[PDB]
């Protein structure tokens, strides 16, 4: 859309000035939704390889879970900084442009005419 | 756009037509495939060197490298056809009808 | 790990390990010609890995204890049913044949792994590439039907092609007589019911078609069972050739990496004997199979992957 | 013609490039494009491309053709195409001379062919530039700086031609 | 491009012959170098929506 | 073929896609294209059958055409600019001369009809190496040209696309060859959104890759390549078919199962564009797709199908095959939707 | 040591010439890198004038460029004249 | 032993699998630790803390 | 709980939205007017830098 702004070093997966965000919270009901689905791969893996999926080896589900936590948060506040950045870079043009949204005047509903129609 | 410019681009244009426009022996096209880039490697040059683009020329040359491995690649599928059929006649090439 | 490509990357080779003993020995012969001892003898002489002639329980002493499952588990099909019943409606004969001709293949493919990981010959009993003459046979006399010879063979060229003949083949030759009289003295009361016309039918399947069409494969060391029993014979003149023929003196190491791909993935060497070309004395339907299969897997090991067995006393599986 | 003389050599370049197009036998297909490719030279060293000129002389000419000659050689028809065999191929031929003598010769006119692109087929002589080349010529030292600034160009042309010549072995021992 | 990876690492990929007026060998000009260079010139940091 | 060239041969393709991702010069682009094929075609001979032959064939020709196609597309640019800059085409000629060009390489109008033909020849493994990563390429180019791409000729590549693969998968009783129109169909949707907005065409072959791995993998475990032997497998991995089952509906794009990820997205961004009968039609033929997809779950494990004595067999045995990032492909593939804002980071 | 001296002599006693050619190979590569006259190779390859020597605008506060080819200051290339 | 072989899964592989653990509390550690300071940072970034 | 506590809190869910539904139109309209004019931080397509130019004298006097 982004891509070719201003101060854009490509191959960045998280510019500096995005770290003035805060940061999600480890609790946060998206990132738990990633250890989920990494919990969920566990699973996958036990029922593919034909083992007990519900016990089959605490080590490799830890390592599924904690690498899609991992992933996750990243990818968070990746998620976080060009959200941002997409209403940052809005409100600099909405006041670069006044003309161009021009407030329009309030007039109560005591008013606006709205030719009320039956039902019948 | 001169003349000879527009020699070339028609040229171009009966060689994608020739290699588009199919006949029984596989060779031919072949021969088209690769006379099609001779017109693009020919009007290539013919820009660079009437541009003075120094530099560019290092295009004429290695366009017609990497067509040749193609060509090279070319063939040597051809054989495999015809060791396997006889000729390159592509109406026998339909074993993959199903 | 195995010839998996990593092994091939650090140099592990196959022609390394090959020496003069490192040959596919087929030691067939006629019913019950005695051929089975001479494997043993044969196997001792070189010190060749012996394999039992294949049978219906050949692939469950394969896996887990290697012990024989129940016929309705594993292979729904018996050779004495076919002894006793010649033309029955339940498909003995033919289901007895293709189940046959899976447990000859897979015991060729443990056969390979084991040259090809040893470099120390093989010798067994009625090769897979033998199998046709009986199931041929099984049709001259009508054991199995026209219909019913489609589906074997096209299980055997989409099987076989890809494994090499044998090197050596021992043809024990005893004549019809003998062993239409010999059946008697076995005493096994299955074995008795054979008729005159099925032995008749497949010897003359061998000799005809057997050794010719293999021929070119690898040479045809013809043995009377009387130079059967010397078996000090027999031994020269396996050691006294080559076997140029066939294309097993060309290979190297750039097929024998995709014949040990093949063999060591048991389930890829049958992977295409489950064709479905639905003959009807091998097509089970679901509710059959569901319920076979259920009663396959909560036996003993087989409920989950080897080693992840908790019933059979597999520990640490919360961390393995 | 003296004046339009690279077009009678662009106009030689593209006949013979319908002729072999037309899909003539393998061997006379050669014929028709191996004139078009000595032909298409004249027209680069026309214009000053000597070396590149020269260069698709050994390369395509005497490079190209000839292992695609000798692949044509073991097809070896029984019946090998001339072409009055097929009415296809005359057809084609005369087809190539219509429409090229057609807008040539609209070319000729008032100068406005417009198929596809615009062209205005003036002489060709107008093209060229009134700049002097010193004592470097161009063509050479453009060349030349393949192993000065053409770092990355070589690279990839060098590493693929050794997947080349490992994919052709590859493909050709037939497993 | 897709990844413009010599941006990041700084190394000159295909810049050098990328446009006519760029370094040349032995300074040889390009036929339009005034013309690229004035064209180039007005066209950085602009957008290609814009500066067309 | 010996693994360590094997392991080279695909490295370098890679290597060719990488170079076309990763090069702002036009010949450069053609560099990696053609880089690419060259190591592509052993591959595809890899097994070494009359069949196998027959699909190189077919694919080189197919490929070996456009990228000279291509060429002339940078030529006729060159010609009219003088830049071999990656940016706005300044030629309306050249410009749908690269559009067919790039779509042949990609298969979308009827240039896809090599697609189905060269699938079914190549193998398995072979088959998942030209549907998901000889794809990103093509992309790559498209994606940085797509402001200036003809509105028109693009969209009207597209809807052919889904329009013949959802008509083509009617059809195919070969898994590799529903498997392939499937792809055609997922095409034209990429393609479709690429001129209003690239991130869309990104997430969406970043969400198509997923299934297109998932389905591959498992149909090698599985070792099927028709329709009959898939049947077989639920006997023998009963596991497997449900999983399949269910990466199945999540390609046909039913909610929640991500993969009506691409699909949502593409109606919001097409309708925010005016374009309304766009995306009607674009989803209404999708059901097409649907059709012999379910057509596939009914075979696969809703409803079990005869099996065979022989299969008695496999039952003892354990599969070999690592299948590696097969369990995060089936779960990332089919329940990332409620992630669906991530979109962002894309941009 | 004893495989190497080995391998060496059997390699020239059988493969003449690829002893010959490994080795000549072996030296192009690596004498340039410690070859002291690369250096005076690169700086008369650097000191043949091709285009034209342009002026610059004498405005005062460059001393070093001299006003005159037969000036002192400049860079003068004697040690050519003597290579 | 109902096996007659010893298969590859069949035994705790003890370096494979402490590798595994090892990957994930490193892992972790590093999570913990990253929140913290950027948490940190973005206090002090904006004057909040 | 309350009346007030579902009067209130539906008072809270109802701005939130409506802030939402405010942006969403606005964010529409923005990018519309972004797209064909460009004259701001993002829909930015790339032109070839300055940076990549010979201002060194040619052979050529003029250039
Ligand atoms: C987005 C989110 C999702 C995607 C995330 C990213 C991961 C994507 C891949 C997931 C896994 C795919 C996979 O393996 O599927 C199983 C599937 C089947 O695996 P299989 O059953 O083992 O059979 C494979 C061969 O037939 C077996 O043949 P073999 O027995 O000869 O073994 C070959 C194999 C075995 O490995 C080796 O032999 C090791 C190499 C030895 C020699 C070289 C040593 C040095 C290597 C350095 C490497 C660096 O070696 C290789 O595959 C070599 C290539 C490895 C990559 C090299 C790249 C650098 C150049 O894999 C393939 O078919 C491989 C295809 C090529 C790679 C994946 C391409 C598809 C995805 C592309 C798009 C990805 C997203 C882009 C955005
Ligand atoms: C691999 C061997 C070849 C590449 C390394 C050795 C040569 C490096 C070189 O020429 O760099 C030139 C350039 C850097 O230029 P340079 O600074 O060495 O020389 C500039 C010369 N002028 C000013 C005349 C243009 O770098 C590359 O080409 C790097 C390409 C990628 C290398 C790694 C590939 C993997
Ligand atoms: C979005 C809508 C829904 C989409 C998905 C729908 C999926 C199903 C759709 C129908 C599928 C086709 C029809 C049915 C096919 C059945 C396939 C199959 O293989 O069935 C038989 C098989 C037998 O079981 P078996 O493989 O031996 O494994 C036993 C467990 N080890 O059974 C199996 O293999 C199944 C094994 C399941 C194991 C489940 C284990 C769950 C563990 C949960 C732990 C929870 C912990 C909670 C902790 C809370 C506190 C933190
Ligand atoms: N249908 C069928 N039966 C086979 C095949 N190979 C072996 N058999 C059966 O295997 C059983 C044992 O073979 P026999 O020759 O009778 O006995 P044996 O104990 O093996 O004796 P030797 O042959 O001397 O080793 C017989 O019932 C054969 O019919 C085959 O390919 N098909």
């Amino acid at each position: 859309m982004m891509s070719g702004r201003p101060g854009r070093v490509p191959l960045q997966f998280l510019p500096n000035e995005a770290r003035s965000l805060p940061p999600p919270k480890l609790t946060d009901p998206r990132l738990v939704y990633m250890g989920f689905l990494g919990y969920c791969s566990g699973l996958i893996d036990n029922a593919i390889r034909r083992r007990p999926v519900v016990s089959a080896g605490l080590h490799r589900q830890l390592l599924y879970v904690t690498s899609f936590v991992f992933f996750g948060y990243y990818l968070l506040k990746r998620q976080d900084y060009m959200y941002a950045l997409r209403d940052h870079d809005m409100f600099a043009y909405v006041k670069s442009h006044p003309e161009d949204f021009p407030e329009k005047d309030k007039k109560t509903y005591g008013e606006i005419l709205e030719e009320f129609h039956p039902v019948r | 756009m001169p003349l000879v410019y527009m020699n070339i681009i028609m040229a171009f244009a009966i060689a994608l037509a020739g290699l588009l426009m199919y006949r029984s022996h596989l060779m031919s096209s072949l021969l088209c495939l690769e006379g099609m880039m001779l017109s693009l490697f020919i009007m290539s040059t013919l820009i660079i060197l009437n541009t003075h683009f120094t530099l560019a020329n290092m295009m004429p040359i290695i366009l017609l490298v990497f067509a040749a491995c193609e060509a090279a690649l070319g063939l040597s599928l051809l054989v495999m056809v015809s060791n396997t059929y006889g000729t390159d006649y592509v109406q026998n090439l339909n074993l993959l009808q199903c | 790990l195995q010839y998996g490509p990593l092994a091939f990357v650090l140099g592990e080779r196959t022609t390394r390990k090959l020496t003069e003993t490192s040959k596919v020995i087929t030691v067939d012969g006629n019913i019950c010609s005695g051929k089975g001892r001479l494997a043993r003898e044969i196997a001792e002489k070189l010190g060749l890995r012996h394999f039992p002639e294949a049978g219906i329980h050949y692939a469950d002493s394969t896996t887990g204890d290697g012990k024989p499952l129940d016929v309705q588990l594993s292979g729904n099909c018996s050779l004495e049913k076919f002894y006793d019943d010649p033309k029955s409606n339940d498909g003995n004969s033919y289901r007895l044949q293709s189940w046959l001709y899976a447990s000859r293949l897979l015991q060729y493919a443990d056969a390979l792994e084991h040259l090809l990981s040893t470099g120390q010959g093989v010798v067994l009993e009625r090769s897979i590439y033998s199998d046709f003459v009986f199931l041929e046979a099984m049709y001259r006399q009508g054991f199995i039907r026209k219909q019913c010879v489609e589906h074997y063979n096209e299980v055997k060229k989409v099987t076989a092609c890809e494994y090499l003949p044998p090197h050596v083949v021992v043809y024990v030759d005893v004549p019809v007589p003998e062993i239409q009289s010999r059946i008697q003295k076995k005493g096994n009361p299955h074995e008795m019911k054979i008729t005159a016309a099925y032995l008749q039918d497949i010897e003359n399947a061998y000799k005809k078609t057997f050794l010719p069409e293999m021929s070119e494969k690898c040479e045809v060391l013809q043995y009377s069972a009387r130079e059967a029993e010397d078996a000090e014979k027999v031994v020269e003149d396996i050691e006294y050739l080559k076997c140029d023929k066939g294309p097993w003196p060309d290979q190297d190491d750039r097929t024998f990496h995709r014949l040990r791909m093949l063999v060591q993935n048991k389930l890829e060497v049958l992977n295409y004997t489950t064709i479905p070309v639905y003959l009807p004395e091998i097509t089970i339907g679901a509710h059959q199979s569901d319920r076979v299969f259920q009663k396959f897997t909560e036996l003993p090991g087989r409920k989950y992957s080897p080693g992840y067995n908790e019933d059979v006393g597999d520990k640490w599986i919360w961390l393995k | 013609m003296t004046m339009y003389i690279a077009f009678i050599l662009s106009t030689i370049f593209v006949i013979g490039f319908v002729g072999f197009s037309s899909k003539p036998s393998p061997i006379y297909g050669g014929l028709g494009l191996i004139v078009s490719g000595g032909v298409g030279c004249g027209i680069v060293l026309n214009f000053g491309g000597s070396f590149l000129g020269l260069m698709v002389f050994l390369i395509y000419l005497g490079g190209m053709l000839v292992v695609f000659g000798y692949t044509t050689a073991m097809a070896t028809e029984m019946y090998p195409e001339v072409w009055v065999s097929n009415k296809t191929v005359f057809g084609a031929f005369v087809s190539g001379l219509m429409m090229e003598f057609c807008m040539v010769y609209y070319a000729l006119k008032e100068e406005e062919v417009e198929i596809i692109f615009k062209f205005n087929g003036l002489g060709d002589w107008v093209i060229y530039d009134t700049g002097d080349s010193g004592f470097f010529s161009e063509e050479a030292m453009g060349i030349a700086a393949l192993y000065s600034y053409g770092t990355w160009l070589v690279i990839v042309t060098g590493w693929s031609l050794l997947i080349g010549v490992v994919v052709i072995m590859e493909i050709t021992r037939g497993n | 491009p897709f990844f413009d990876v010599q941006k990041r690492l700084g190394l000159d990929l295909d810049r050098w012959m990328t446009i006519q007026s760029a370094e040349q060998p032995h300074k040889i000009p390009g036929r339009c170098h005034a013309f690229e260079k004035e064209w180039i010139e007005c066209a950085h940091g602009i957008g290609g929506i814009r500066a067309e | 073929m010996n693994p360590i060239i094997y392991t080279t041969l695909i490295m370098t393709v890679m290597s060719g896609t990488m170079l076309v991702m990763i090069s702002s010069h036009w010949l450069l682009i053609w560099i990696g294209f053609e880089m690419n094929l060259l190591a592509m075609i052993p591959v595809l001979m890899k097994n070494f059958n009359p069949r196998a032959t027959e699909a190189a064939t077919k694919y080189f020709l197919t490929q070996a055409t456009a990228s000279m196609m291509l060429m002339m597309a940078i030529i006729i640019n060159l010609l009219y600019s003088g830049q071999w800059t990656i940016t706005k085409m300044f030629n309306p000629v050249a410009m749908t001369m690269m559009t067919m060009a790039l779509a042949m390489k990609l298969g979308l109008s009827p240039f896809h009809f090599w697609v189905p033909e060269v699938t079914q020849g190549i193998s398995l493994q072979a088959g998942l190496l030209l549907l998901t990563w000889q794809k990103l390429a093509p992309l790559s180019v498209l994606c940085q040209i797509s402001q200036s791409i003809n509105p028109n000729l693009m969209l009207t590549m597209a809807m052919l696309s889904i329009l013949i693969g959802g008509w083509g998968g009617l059809n195919q009783t070969q898994l590799r060859k529903i498997m392939a129109y499937s792809s055609i169909a997922h095409m034209g949707w990429m393609t479709a959104v690429l001129p209003y907005n690239t991130t869309m065409t990104i997430l969406n072959l970043l969400i198509y890759i997923t299934m297109t791995l998932a389905m591959f993998m498992l149909l090698i475990h599985s070792s099927a390549t028709t329709t009959l032997s898939l049947s077989h497998t639920w006997n023998k991995m009963p596991v497997i078919t449900s999983l399949m089952m269910v990466t199945l509906l999540s390609m046909g794009g039913l909610p929640p199962l991500s993969g009506f990820m691409p699909k949502w997205m593409i109606i919001q961004e097409m309708t925010k564009n005016e374009s309304i009968i766009m995306p009607t039609l674009m989803a209404m033929t999708a059901l097409l797709n649907l059709y012999f997809y379910m057509r596939l779950a009914y075979s696969s494990s809703l409803t079990m199908f005869p099996s065979t004595n022989n299969m008695k067999m496999k039952w003892q045995f354990e599969h070999t095959k690592q299948m590696k990032l097969l369990p995060t492909m089936i779960v990332l593939s089919t329940l990332v939707l409620p992630m669906t804002p991530a979109l962002s980071s894309l941009n | 040591a004893g495989r190497i001296a080995s391998f060496l002599k059997n390699a020239w006693a059988k493969e003449p010439v690829l002893v010959a050619s490994f080795a000549i190979g072996g030296l192009a590569i690596i004498l340039p890198s410690l070859s002291p006259y690369t250096n005076y190779a690169i700086r008369i390859n650097r000191a043949t004038p091709y285009n034209y020597p342009v002026p610059l605008r004498d405005d005062g506060n460059m001393p070093d460029v001299p006003s005159h080819p037969q000036d002192p200051q400049g860079p003068s290339l004697e040690w050519l004249k003597n290579l | 032993k109902f096996y007659i072989r010893e298969p590859p899964h069949g035994s705790p592989d003890w370096l494979k699998v402490g590798l595994t653990l090892g990957t994930s509390v490193f892992l972790w550690i590093y999570l913990i630790k990253q929140h913290k300071e950027d948490v940190l940072e973005y206090k002090r970034r904006n004057g909040l803390e | 709980d309350g009346p007030e506590k579902n009067y209130e809190k539906t008072m809270a869910i109802l701005q939130i939205e409506a802030e939402k539904a405010e942006l969403r139109l606005k964010e529409l309209e923005v990018r519309r007017l972004m797209r064909a004019r460009g004259d701001g931080p993002w829909y930015q397509y790339p032109t070839i830098d300055k940076a990549l130019i010979d201002h060194s004298p040619k052979t050529t006097p003029d250039n």
